[PDB]
Protein backbone atom coordinates (compact mmCIF):
# COMPACT_ATOMS: atom_id res chain seq x y z
CA UNK A 1 0.00 0.00 0.00
CA UNK A 2 2.39 2.86 1.49
CA UNK A 3 5.19 3.83 -1.26
CA UNK A 4 7.76 5.75 0.71
CA UNK A 5 11.38 6.37 -1.65
CA UNK A 6 14.23 5.62 0.04
CA UNK A 7 16.43 8.33 -1.47
CA UNK A 8 20.18 9.35 -0.53
CA UNK A 9 20.67 12.79 0.81
CA UNK A 10 23.05 14.30 -1.63
CA UNK A 11 23.51 18.22 -0.65
CA UNK A 12 26.84 18.49 -2.33
CA UNK A 13 26.82 18.09 -6.30
CA UNK A 14 30.32 18.79 -6.80
CA UNK A 15 34.12 17.19 -5.26
CA UNK A 16 35.15 20.41 -4.43
CA UNK A 17 35.35 20.89 -0.69
CA UNK A 18 33.13 22.17 1.95
CA UNK A 19 34.42 24.10 4.85
CA UNK A 20 32.36 25.60 7.52
CA UNK A 21 32.53 28.99 9.76
CA UNK A 22 31.10 30.47 13.10
CA UNK A 23 29.68 33.82 13.12
CA UNK A 24 26.74 35.71 14.82
CA UNK A 25 23.04 35.92 13.57
CA UNK A 26 20.49 38.09 14.03
CA UNK A 27 18.03 35.09 12.50
CA UNK A 28 14.13 36.22 12.85
CA UNK A 29 12.44 32.92 12.65
CA UNK A 30 12.82 29.20 12.71
CA UNK A 31 15.00 28.48 9.42
CA UNK A 32 16.45 24.61 8.63
CA UNK A 33 19.84 23.77 7.26
CA UNK A 34 20.71 25.04 3.60
CA UNK A 35 18.76 28.28 4.25
CA UNK A 36 20.99 30.71 1.99
CA UNK A 37 22.00 34.23 4.80
CA UNK A 38 22.38 37.77 4.32
CA UNK A 39 23.92 40.20 6.43
CA UNK A 40 21.58 42.87 7.58
CA UNK A 41 22.68 46.40 6.49
CA UNK A 42 22.20 47.95 10.19
CA UNK A 43 23.53 45.60 12.94
CA UNK A 44 25.65 43.49 10.41
CA UNK A 45 24.29 40.18 11.84
CA UNK A 46 23.52 36.92 9.76
CA UNK A 47 19.90 36.51 8.73
CA UNK A 48 17.76 34.09 6.38
CA UNK A 49 18.22 35.48 3.11
CA UNK A 50 15.88 37.57 1.85
CA UNK A 51 15.54 36.96 -1.88
CA UNK A 52 15.16 40.09 -3.13
CA UNK A 53 18.11 42.00 -2.71
CA UNK A 54 21.19 41.41 -5.32
CA UNK A 55 24.35 40.19 -4.72
CA UNK A 56 22.96 40.06 0.02
CA UNK A 57 23.58 36.38 -0.32
CA UNK A 58 26.90 35.32 1.46
CA UNK A 59 26.57 31.71 2.56
CA UNK A 60 24.62 28.84 2.94
CA UNK A 61 22.93 27.08 6.72
CA UNK A 62 24.67 24.51 8.06
CA UNK A 63 22.78 23.69 11.60
CA UNK A 64 19.36 24.72 11.86
CA UNK A 65 19.15 27.40 14.36
CA UNK A 66 16.14 29.54 16.20
CA UNK A 67 16.24 33.34 17.37
CA UNK A 68 17.60 32.92 20.50
CA UNK A 69 21.14 31.36 18.79
CA UNK A 70 23.92 33.83 18.79
CA UNK A 71 26.18 31.88 16.98
CA UNK A 72 25.46 29.80 14.33
CA UNK A 73 27.78 27.84 11.52
CA UNK A 74 27.44 27.81 7.56
CA UNK A 75 28.84 26.37 4.64
CA UNK A 76 31.88 29.44 3.48
CA UNK A 77 32.89 26.85 0.48
CA UNK A 78 31.53 24.20 -1.90
CA UNK A 79 28.64 23.36 -4.33
CA UNK A 80 25.49 22.67 -3.38
CA UNK A 81 22.35 21.32 -5.63
CA UNK A 82 19.40 23.76 -6.64
CA UNK A 83 16.85 21.63 -5.41
CA UNK A 84 17.98 20.37 -1.92
CA UNK A 85 18.35 23.85 -1.12
CA UNK A 86 15.34 25.48 0.27
CA UNK A 87 14.73 29.21 -0.49
CA UNK A 88 12.85 32.56 0.44
CA UNK A 89 9.82 32.22 -1.78
CA UNK A 90 10.98 36.14 -3.15
CA UNK A 91 13.80 34.65 -5.25
CA UNK A 92 11.68 33.78 -8.17
CA UNK A 93 13.71 33.64 -10.93
CA UNK A 94 15.64 30.30 -11.89
CA UNK A 95 18.48 32.83 -13.41
CA UNK A 96 18.36 35.24 -10.28
CA UNK A 97 18.29 31.77 -7.76
CA UNK A 98 21.03 30.30 -9.48
CA UNK A 99 23.51 32.72 -9.56
CA UNK A 100 23.03 34.62 -6.33
CA UNK A 101 25.63 32.72 -4.73
CA UNK A 102 28.21 34.40 -7.22
CA UNK A 103 31.10 35.47 -6.64
CA UNK A 104 31.59 33.52 -3.37
CA UNK A 105 33.20 30.01 -2.96
CA UNK A 106 29.26 29.04 -2.70
CA UNK A 107 28.34 27.77 -5.85
CA UNK A 108 24.85 26.34 -7.30
CA UNK A 109 24.42 22.97 -9.86
CA UNK B 1 -11.89 -4.26 5.32
CA UNK B 2 -10.92 -3.42 1.94
CA UNK B 3 -7.38 -3.04 1.15
CA UNK B 4 -5.46 -2.36 -2.08
CA UNK B 5 -3.00 -4.36 -3.40
CA UNK B 6 -0.35 -2.16 -5.98
CA UNK B 7 2.32 -4.67 -7.38
CA UNK B 8 3.49 -1.66 -9.27
CA UNK B 9 2.44 -2.69 -13.08
CA UNK B 10 3.44 0.46 -14.60
CA UNK B 11 0.57 1.47 -17.59
CA UNK B 12 3.54 0.07 -20.83
CA UNK B 13 2.67 -3.42 -19.28
CA UNK B 14 -1.52 -3.00 -19.64
CA UNK B 15 -1.44 -1.62 -23.14
CA UNK B 16 -5.04 -2.07 -24.57
CA UNK B 17 -6.34 -2.51 -28.49
CA UNK B 18 -7.77 1.11 -27.85
CA UNK B 19 -7.50 2.87 -31.20
CA UNK B 20 -8.85 2.61 -34.90
CA UNK B 21 -6.98 0.02 -36.01
CA UNK B 22 -7.10 -2.37 -33.22
CA UNK B 23 -6.85 -6.16 -35.19
CA UNK B 24 -9.93 -6.48 -36.21
CA UNK B 25 -10.47 -3.57 -38.82
CA UNK B 26 -6.85 -4.67 -40.77
CA UNK B 27 -7.10 -7.07 -43.05
CA UNK B 28 -6.49 -10.84 -41.93
CA UNK B 29 -5.28 -11.46 -45.60
CA UNK B 30 -2.87 -8.62 -45.51
CA UNK B 31 -2.18 -7.74 -42.06
CA UNK B 32 0.68 -10.16 -39.73
CA UNK B 33 -0.14 -9.87 -36.24
CA UNK B 34 3.89 -10.81 -34.98
CA UNK B 35 4.48 -7.01 -35.46
CA UNK B 36 1.92 -5.83 -32.83
CA UNK B 37 3.22 -9.01 -30.81
CA UNK B 38 6.92 -7.69 -30.95
CA UNK B 39 5.72 -4.57 -30.34
CA UNK B 40 3.97 -5.31 -26.91
CA UNK B 41 6.69 -7.65 -26.05
CA UNK B 42 9.31 -5.18 -26.73
CA UNK B 43 8.88 -3.52 -23.15
CA UNK B 44 8.59 -6.94 -20.86
CA UNK B 45 11.41 -6.26 -18.78
CA UNK B 46 12.91 -10.24 -19.58
CA UNK B 47 12.30 -12.84 -21.95
CA UNK B 48 8.78 -14.18 -22.47
CA UNK C 1 12.63 10.25 23.37
CA UNK C 2 9.02 8.88 21.91
CA UNK C 3 7.64 7.27 24.55
CA UNK C 4 5.26 5.20 22.77
CA UNK C 5 4.56 3.00 25.67
CA UNK C 6 3.01 -0.49 24.83
CA UNK C 7 -0.68 -1.13 25.77
CA UNK C 8 -2.22 -4.45 24.27
CA UNK C 9 -6.22 -3.78 23.25
CA UNK C 10 -9.17 -6.02 25.05
CA UNK C 11 -12.18 -4.55 23.81
CA UNK C 12 -13.94 -7.41 25.90
CA UNK C 13 -14.57 -7.38 29.04
CA UNK C 14 -15.42 -10.31 30.05
CA UNK C 15 -16.16 -13.99 28.45
CA UNK C 16 -19.63 -12.67 27.23
CA UNK C 17 -19.39 -13.65 23.77
CA UNK C 18 -18.82 -10.74 20.78
CA UNK C 19 -21.92 -12.25 18.53
CA UNK C 20 -22.02 -10.02 15.24
CA UNK C 21 -24.61 -9.19 12.87
CA UNK C 22 -24.90 -7.38 9.46
CA UNK C 23 -27.50 -4.59 8.90
CA UNK C 24 -27.26 -1.96 5.66
CA UNK C 25 -24.88 0.83 6.47
CA UNK C 26 -25.08 4.30 5.80
CA UNK C 27 -22.52 6.42 7.78
CA UNK C 28 -22.47 10.00 6.16
CA UNK C 29 -18.65 10.99 6.98
CA UNK C 30 -15.43 8.62 7.23
CA UNK C 31 -15.51 6.79 10.73
CA UNK C 32 -13.11 4.15 11.94
CA UNK C 33 -14.22 1.02 13.99
CA UNK C 34 -15.67 0.30 17.01
CA UNK C 35 -17.56 3.34 16.87
CA UNK C 36 -21.60 3.58 18.55
CA UNK C 37 -24.29 3.95 16.12
CA UNK C 38 -27.68 4.26 16.13
CA UNK C 39 -31.08 3.91 14.11
CA UNK C 40 -32.39 6.51 11.98
CA UNK C 41 -35.76 7.49 11.88
CA UNK C 42 -36.46 8.72 8.48
CA UNK C 43 -35.58 5.39 6.31
CA UNK C 44 -35.08 3.17 9.55
CA UNK C 45 -31.08 3.35 8.10
CA UNK C 46 -27.83 3.26 10.60
CA UNK C 47 -25.45 6.03 11.19
CA UNK C 48 -23.13 6.48 14.09
CA UNK C 49 -24.55 7.12 17.09
CA UNK C 50 -24.96 11.31 17.66
CA UNK C 51 -24.34 11.52 21.22
CA UNK C 52 -27.04 13.55 22.09
CA UNK C 53 -30.12 11.24 20.93
CA UNK C 54 -31.33 9.42 24.43
CA UNK C 55 -31.24 5.65 24.35
CA UNK C 56 -30.74 5.27 20.77
CA UNK C 57 -27.73 3.30 20.97
CA UNK C 58 -28.50 0.08 18.54
CA UNK C 59 -24.90 -1.17 17.43
CA UNK C 60 -21.25 -1.08 17.99
CA UNK C 61 -19.45 -1.37 14.59
CA UNK C 62 -17.15 -3.92 14.38
CA UNK C 63 -15.10 -3.11 11.17
CA UNK C 64 -14.40 0.49 9.36
CA UNK C 65 -16.63 1.33 7.19
CA UNK C 66 -17.14 4.46 5.39
CA UNK C 67 -19.35 6.37 3.44
CA UNK C 68 -19.30 4.17 0.09
CA UNK C 69 -19.54 0.77 2.62
CA UNK C 70 -23.28 0.43 1.71
CA UNK C 71 -23.55 -2.62 4.74
CA UNK C 72 -21.39 -3.40 7.97
CA UNK C 73 -20.90 -5.44 10.84
CA UNK C 74 -21.65 -4.53 14.20
CA UNK C 75 -21.42 -6.57 17.85
CA UNK C 76 -24.60 -7.89 18.59
CA UNK C 77 -23.53 -9.31 22.72
CA UNK C 78 -21.14 -8.74 25.42
CA UNK C 79 -19.42 -6.24 27.54
CA UNK C 80 -17.10 -3.35 26.63
CA UNK C 81 -14.11 -1.10 28.63
CA UNK C 82 -15.10 1.91 28.54
CA UNK C 83 -11.81 3.30 28.00
CA UNK C 84 -11.27 0.91 24.96
CA UNK C 85 -14.87 2.45 23.13
CA UNK C 86 -14.61 6.00 21.52
CA UNK C 87 -17.48 8.06 21.99
CA UNK C 88 -18.85 11.48 20.04
CA UNK C 89 -18.18 14.52 22.09
CA UNK C 90 -21.76 15.24 22.22
CA UNK C 91 -22.34 12.86 24.83
CA UNK C 92 -20.40 14.17 28.42
CA UNK C 93 -21.69 13.11 31.11
CA UNK C 94 -20.16 9.88 32.16
CA UNK C 95 -23.88 7.98 33.59
CA UNK C 96 -25.65 8.33 30.47
CA UNK C 97 -22.43 7.40 28.44
CA UNK C 98 -22.34 3.96 30.16
CA UNK C 99 -26.04 3.79 30.83
CA UNK C 100 -25.90 4.59 26.84
CA UNK C 101 -26.61 0.31 26.34
CA UNK C 102 -29.74 -0.07 28.46
CA UNK C 103 -31.54 -2.83 28.30
CA UNK C 104 -29.11 -4.17 25.31
CA UNK C 105 -26.93 -7.04 24.89
CA UNK C 106 -24.28 -4.86 24.93
CA UNK C 107 -23.14 -3.65 27.95
CA UNK C 108 -20.71 -1.10 29.56
CA UNK C 109 -17.40 -2.01 31.89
Amino acid sequence: TSKETFTHYQPQGNSDPAHTATAPGGLSAKAPAMTPLMLDTSSRKLVAWDGTTDGAAVGILAVAADQTSTTLTFYKSGTFRYEDVLWPEAASDETKKRTAFAGTAISIV
Amino acid sequence: DPVEVDMGRSEENNITQSGGTEWSKRDKSTYDPTDDIEAYALNASGVV
